């Protein structure tokens, strides 16, 4: 099973743009997000949640999320 | 009865014929089998080039003998 | 269905034969027949070729009588080479490459006897020291465009590596017939023995060039070096007194001393080195 | 449980299914580009270009209405294009394994067996793209199907599918069947067999198999087989670096252009990621000096594989 | 860092002189 | 001495020959026991094609050697 958990970007949204076309700096993210490999190092870790990343975040792929 | 012919591609052709058949009838049968215009095709046997009006009988041909067929050729 | 990858392989012998025959009939359009085998539905090899006798119309030629080829196609099999015929060729001198409105007709019956047939064309007077102008063609039935289809369903890049000339495209080309790419079948042995062309006798390498004319040639060349050296410094003095834009024009009418001088130095040194080396080798190798 | 750990970690079908779920739920795309191209198609080349291109946009998204609503336009394509078209379906449903065999069986006209055999011949190929490594029983299934040897179109599609689905396994049965399929010396079977063999023999540096497969290539009339196996004899040899040198010193010694071309791919694949001085030196040298343009291409083509760990270098050369 | 100041210098020394080889061969082929 | 001829059909035919035998004569035996005329074949031997003016010894063929054989259809 997967838990519902959230994150946010630290940076201007245009950097993570997925426009599909025809200022904040804290845009949130849900459990799985399209994250550009160059910008993994600028996401806000889920420090507000009760859950914590056991894998050192700012890395790709799946992580087990420890409830605390 | 039946007769054979061969050509420079290595192709062989077999015709049901009778000794009374004229050379022009043979040419007609060849076109009926393959569609070639009778004036572009030419026939040889016994070192002799054929002519239309004679017949298998007077050509002294015998069962299953093999004629040679050859093609007209020009530039232009 | 046909495709855009078919490939034609020709031997060296067919090439030399076709060139010689086409060049001999230089004012007119000679004829010939070529033989080989279809090794598969993607490639065809032509192995050898033989000429044909014609009576020539002013415009073109027609094969005079088929008894000749009926003989030939068995006369030679007594010595191997059992291959069947695969195509024919004619030469256009200097016109270019295309099928005329009657060449097409001749190809019609070749294809009706065997659907894989080919036509070849060569240019013996425009081909120079390379880039021999050869091409290969085959007809296409107008039925396919009545359906609105196009021939040669395509699966690969390798057919589109060349473009036709404008002159070839004014004539029918794609609206009547299509071309096939060619390459040359080779082996090492014939190359190994062909490069002997213009090799020469060993003895030629050890000759001393008539010591009495050698000095005459030398001190003939020195004289024009004199008369040129006395004309060099004028063109050195005029180096800058006029607009350089017209300086190119200053060359066009009148030979310049500088460039015209140094070829004499080249000649003198090239001769006088080898003339001196050969004498030493001789004065050691014999007694 | 330690019992289910084997499937959880070594099967990893959980991970495949999770990636599928991610891609299916987070599918963002816009077909308007495709529609803008749709009227520009005027020839078969462009038609096949579009029908391959759109499949790239839909990798594993299981979305194919763009075909259903353009079915009669698609029916304009013919011959090998149809082989491609059905093949592209395998890309749209990459992963998706749990129903895959039934899914394509929904559309595979196997009982009809059309005289346009392409319509089935590509389906096996598609089935290979789905199971790019999780072959398992599917492997043997495809192998059993090849036992029909019905016609060389299906023989081609089958050898492709099986070679992909069983890659690197070095399963003996597939090596056997591909050997016997190559020896037919046929110009449309033998190259596909060669490729599939390269796939299943991946990285094995298997000496007896190499000595086997070079033999036919030394002496055959049909170029297609050489133009296929030129890849396989590189692919078997991955990464062994200097251990492969004996092969290289033979291939670059060959006089047949196709084997010299293959040598380039082999030296490329032997030294991936490491800019070994002799590798770069020889590979660059041959591009300057060979007489045949295709090998001159493949030579410089090979550099990217041996440089990719240091992108900042390549513009300097 | 101080060890990279040796490794990178070795690597550039390696990469240079292979630049020399193709240019040396290319000038030969060009006139040909 | 024995050799085996694996046809494209999968049928393998037993041929008895000797090193002094010649490829033309193996073709003769083939026509004898399977009817197929002598120009309709190519002999592949898992390598280069056989040539008819050569002895079996020229190919270093030995007891129980095996070969495969393909048809040679020409024209159409």
């Amino acid at each position: 099973k997967m838990p519902k958990v959230q994150y946010k970007s630290n940076c201007k949204p245009s950097t993570f743009a997925y426009p599909a076309p025809l200022e904040p700096n804290f845009q949130l993210l849900d459990n799985p997000a399209r994250v550009m490999p160059a910008q993994l190092k600028v996401l806000t870790m889920p420090e507000t949640c009760r859950y914590q990343p056991f894998k050192p975040l700012s890395i790709g792929g799946i992580i087990i999320l420890k409830d605390t | 009865m039946q007769i054979f012919v061969k050509t420079l591609t290595g192709k062989t052709i077999t015709l049901e014929v009778e000794p009374s058949d004229t050379i022009e009838n043979v040419k007609a049968k060849i076109q009926d089998k393959e569609g070639i215009p009778p004036d572009q095709q030419r026939l040889i046997f016994a070192g002799k080039q054929l002519e239309d009006g004679r017949t298998l009988s007077d050509y002294n041909i015998q069962r299953e003998s093999t004629l040679h067929l050859v093609l007209r050729l020009r530039g232009g | 269905a046909v495709d855009t990858a078919e490939q034609v392989y020709i031997s060296s012998l067919a090439l030399l034969k076709m060139l010689k025959h086409g060049r001999a009939g230089v004012p007119m359009e000679v004829m010939g027949l070529m033989l080989g085998e279809f090794v598969d539905d993607y490639t065809v090899r032509v192995i050898d070729v033989f000429a044909m006798p014609q009576s020539g119309t002013g415009v073109s030629v027609e094969a005079v009588d088929p008894v000749f080829q009926a003989k030939m196609l068995d006369m030679l099999k007594q010595t191997g080479r059992p291959e069947m015929v695969v195509g024919w060729y004619h030469s256009h001198p200097g016109f270019g490459c295309w099928l005329s409105g009657v060449d097409i007709n001749t190809q019609q019956s070749f294809e009706a006897l065997s659907e894989r047939a080919v036509a070849v064309v060569v240019d013996p007077i425009q081909s120079v020291k390379g880039k021999v102008v050869i091409d290969a063609f085959r007809l296409i039935n107008a039925n396919m465009m009545v359906l609105g289809h196009e021939p040669r369903q395509t699966t690969s890049n390798l057919g589109h590596l060349n473009k036709p000339s404008i002159q070839a495209l004014i004539h029918g080309l794609n609206r009547h017939y299509y071309s096939i790419t060619i390459n040359y079948r080779k082996n090492e042995l014939e190359q190994k023995m062909l490069l002997n062309l213009h090799k020469k006798s060993w003895m030629e390498g050890l000759t001393l060039q008539d010591y009495s004319e050698h000095c005459k040639h030398n001190e003939s060349v020195v004289k024009e070096m004199l008369e040129l050296a006395k004309n060099y410094n004028k063109a050195v003095e005029e180096e800058d007194k006029m607009t350089p834009e017209q300086l190119a024009i200053k060359n066009v009418g009148k030979q310049d001393p500088k460039r015209h001088l140094e070829e004499h130095v080249d000649v003198l040194m090239t001769s006088n080195i080898v003339q001196c080396l050969a004498a030493m080798l001789d004065t050691v190798v014999f007694k | 449980d330690q019992t289910l750990k084997m499937i959880k970690i070594l099967s990893g079908e959980m991970a495949i299914e999770l990636h599928l779920q991610f891609l299916i739920r987070n599918n963002n795309t816009d077909l308007m580009i495709l529609k803008n191209t749709k009227d520009a198609v005027r020839n078969s080349v462009c038609h096949t270009a579009t029908v391959i291109a759109n499949s790239f946009m839909h990798c594993g998204t299981t979305s194919d209405q763009f075909l259903r609503d353009n079915l009669e336009w698609l029916a304009r394509a013919t011959n090998w294009a149809k082989f491609t078209a059905t093949a592209s379906l395998g890309v749209i449903h990459k992963g998706h394994e749990k129903e895959a065999l039934q899914l394509m069986a929904t559309y595979l006209p196997k009982d009809t067996s059309p005289g346009s055999a392409y319509q089935e011949g590509g389906g096996l190929y598609a089935l290979g793209l789905i199971h790019a490594n999780h072959g398992g029983d599917i492997i043997d299934y495809l192998l059993n199907q090849l036992k029909n040897a019905s016609n060389d179109i299906v023989r081609h599609g089958g050898s492709l599918g099986l070679g992909l689905a069983a890659m690197g396994t070095a399963r003996q049965d597939v090596y056997d069947l591909l050997k016997t399929n190559l020896y037919q010396d046929d110009a449309v079977t033998g190259e596909a067999a060669g490729l599939a063999l390269g796939l299943v023999m991946l990285g094995s540096k298997n000496a007896q198999a190499i000595e086997d497969m070079v033999g036919y290539a030394q002496e055959t009339q049909h170029e297609k087989i050489l133009r296929g196996l030129a890849v396989g004899i590189a692919l078997v040899m991955y990464g062994r670096m200097e251990e492969a040198d004996a092969l290289i010193e033979s291939l670059c010694r060959d006089k047949d252009p196709i084997l010299r071309r293959s040598g380039m791919y082999t030296v490329a694949m032997a030294y991936c990621g490491s800019g070994n001085n002799k590798a770069i030196r020889r590979l660059l040298h041959v591009a300057v000096s060979d007489v045949n343009d295709d090998v001159r291409r493949a030579a410089v083509e090979s550099l990217g594989f041996i440089l990719f760990r240091t992108p900042e270098q390549c513009p300097s050369v | 860092d101080l060890y990279s100041r040796y490794k990178k210098l070795q690597q550039e020394l390696e990469f240079l002189e292979v630049q020399e080889e193709y240019i040396k061969d290319e000038q030969k082929n060009l006139k040909k």
